[PDB]
């Protein structure tokens, strides 16, 4: 009973309360922490590990699945148009919304008692988590149904099986685009960028493509970059009323503000024109997630920063400098050594006050304590986890969309016109998108153009 | 294992032909360092009460949040270099890559 009790019994770990705590004033509770599940359940030979319940790939299985049953049940079985099964309740001023999802104890209902909005039903669980997650994901379904519709109209003898997966390679196509293109060279800069991700050669079968236990932490760095506020804004991009600075507490599992506020459309405007937050060395992550994380649908609003650490020590991380060694990277063992590395004294003596040695940090606190890269996000030991991982998930992926017999020349030279910018102008009612590179494109209107101005991906290559 | 393919299966079964489980959903992380537990094997560090970790006590969780995540929410940086979509497009690809489920 994890959920309601401090008692650490199997499968809690809880979180113990320190005194003179600024928000739990009671000691006897605790911040709620399930186990993850073993890969080997009640093995007394076996080291404990954890299961990725997704595919590794970047194969847009948060749109599609990972499991059979789930995949067809997120597909229009009505039809040979080969469609991703829409809401049959409600539409975003026509457009198309999210299926919801038949839930026991759906915590969407729970945000607000009188909306009677449940969750959303996407190839991720975790597509109601927040307005802006669903957004996007709402915004990918509407592709796959514009892909498949213009799919149609150009080889019309094709059926639903053969709409789908074309429309489904596409999507996928598009992500592994948008991610190895526009975004991760603005997380890990340039250096590490050529360092960890040269030029693709070609699919590589001896590459790993599994996620390892501690990219699932490490990738958490996202946790610092969380605004406190979901940002709404009208069609000219001013703050959208009622409610344009809603803070992120009031947020999660609220599905009913895409239902009930305006769809999808003053969300996906914020995104492209609100600054994401900094991390600084004394400012790592908002109160928003660190003391108010699910306020609305749990007994206690949970500290994000801190279940990252206790998920790394229940998935048995190493500390620190084991993953510094890994990379390649000095050791700090003293307070003067770590005060270098992290060209902090002030943060080493608070780490070591904590820890103890530099061998105990918690591979996400360490991780983000970095200063960052030149012209990324992340610093030296992120960069190399994050990588690393990268790497592997494009150079061990036989469906790579740049590899030989994956898509022809022409289709390859198509899809590499695609952008985020592009379809949101595609599937949406949003006349004024931004200026590429999206992730950097954060003011209105001096980085934001219009539609006529981006070029729409031409499915002329795919005439068969 | 299909002798040939032209799309993906659901699950990522079958894309390494040698190892057809690569990459595939609803199995074990790889592991790039092994694993440290109280026990060597299951428990983690900070379970058992007294059990220091390479010889120094280990720091609760929420008390490490505090002490260096902790800040006042007015004094906060913009990135003037990135947008919010660039926090979202994180997450939303960090769900096309790992899920760890919990009982
Ligand atoms: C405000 C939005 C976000 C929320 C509310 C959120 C929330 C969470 C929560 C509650 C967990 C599970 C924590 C646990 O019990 O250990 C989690 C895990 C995670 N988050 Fe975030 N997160 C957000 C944004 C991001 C971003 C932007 C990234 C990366 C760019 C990211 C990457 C991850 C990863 C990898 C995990 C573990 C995934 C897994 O394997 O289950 N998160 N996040
Ligand atoms: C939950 O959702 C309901 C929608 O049913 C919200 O109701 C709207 O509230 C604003 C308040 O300014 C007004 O436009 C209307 O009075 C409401 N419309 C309807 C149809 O009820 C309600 O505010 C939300 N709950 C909370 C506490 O925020
Ligand atoms: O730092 C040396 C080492 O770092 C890592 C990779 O970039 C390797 O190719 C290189 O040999
Ligand atoms: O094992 C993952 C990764 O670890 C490090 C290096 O040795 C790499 O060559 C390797 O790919
Ligand atoms: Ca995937
Ligand atoms: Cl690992």
């Amino acid at each position: 009973n994890c959920e309601t009790s401090c008692v650490q019994q199997p499968p809690c770990f809880p979180l113990k309360i320190p005194p003179n705590d600024p928000r739990i004033k009671n000691q006897a509770d605790c911040i709620p922490f399930f186990r993850s599940c073993p890969a080997c359940p009640g093995s007394n030979i076996t080291i404990r590990n954890q299961i990725n319940a997704l595919t590794s790939f970047v194969d847009a299985s948060m749109v599609y699945g990972s499991e059979e049953p789930l995949a067809r049940n997120l597909r229009n079985m009505s039809n040979q148009l080969g469609l991703l099964a829409v809401n049959q309740r409600f539409q975003d001023n026509g457009r198309a919304l999210l299926p919801f999802d038949n839930l026991h104890d759906d915590p969407c209902l729970l945000t607000n008692r009188s909306a009677r909005i449940p969750c959303f039903l996407a190839g991720d669980t975790r597509s109601s988590e927040m307005p802006e997650l669903t957004s996007m994901h709402t915004l990918l379904l509407r592709e796959h149904n514009r892909l498949a519709t213009e799919l149609k109209s150009l080889n019309p003898r094709w059926d639903g099986e053969r709409l789908y997966q074309e429309a489904r390679k596409i999507v996928g196509a598009m992500v592994q685009i948008i991610t190895y293109r526009d975004y991760l060279p603005l997380v890990l800069g340039p250096t590490a960028m050529r360092k960890y991700l040269p030029t693709y050669r070609s699919y590589n079968d001896s590459v790993d493509p599994r996620i390892a236990n501690v990219f699932t932490n490490a990738f958490r760095y996202g946790h610092t970059l969380i605004q406190p506020f979901m940002f709404r804004l009208d069609n000219r991009y001013q703050p959208m009323e009622p409610n344009p600075r809603v803070p992120l507490s009031r947020v999660f599992f609220a599905s009913w503000r895409v239902v009930l506020e305006g769809g999808i459309d003053p969300i996906l405007r914020g995104l492209m024109a609100t600054p994401a937050k900094l991390n600084r060395q004394n400012q790592i992550a908002v109160d928003e997630i660190r003391e108010r994380l699910f306020e609305q649908v749990m007994r206690i609003g949970l500290d994000l920063p801190a279940l990252n650490m206790q998920r790394s020590r229940d998935h048995g991380l190493p500390g620190y400098n084991a993953w510094r060694r890994f990379c390649g990277l000095p050791q700090p063992e003293t307070v003067g050594q770590l005060g270098t590395v992290l060209r902090n004294l002030k943060l080493a003596r608070k780490l070591m006050e904590q820890y103890g040695t530099p061998n105990n940090i918690d591979i996400w606190m360490g991780g983000v304590s970095e200063p960052l890269k030149r012209k990324g996000r992340v610093g030296p030991l992120l960069a190399c986890i994050i990588g690393t991982q990268f790497r592997k998930l494009r150079d061990g992926d036989r469906f790579w969309w740049e590899n030989e017999g994956v898509f022809s020349m022409q289709q390859r030279q198509a899809l590499a016109q695609i952008s985020l910018p592009r379809i949101i102008c595609d599937n949406t009612g949003i006349t004024t998108v931004s200026k590429n590179n999206i992730f950097m494109s954060n003011s209105y209107p001096r980085d934001f153009v219009n539609c006529s101005t981006l070029p729409a991906l031409n499915l002329a290559s795919w005439r068969e | 294992c299909p002798e040939q393919d032209k799309y993906r299966t659901i699950t990522g079964m079958c894309n390494n032909r040698r190892s057809p489980t690569l990459g595939a959903s609803n199995r074990a992380f790889v592991r790039w360092l092994p694993a440290e537990y109280e026990d060597g094997f299951s428990l983690p560090y900070g379970w058992t009460p007294g059990v220091k970790r390479n010889g120094f006590p280990v720091a609760l969780a929420r008390a490490v949040s505090n002490e260096i995540v902790r800040f006042p929410t007015d004094q906060l940086t913009p990135d003037q270099e990135r947008s919010l979509m660039f926090m979202q497009w994180g997450q939303l690809l960090d769900h096309d890559l790992d899920f760890t489920p919990e009982p």
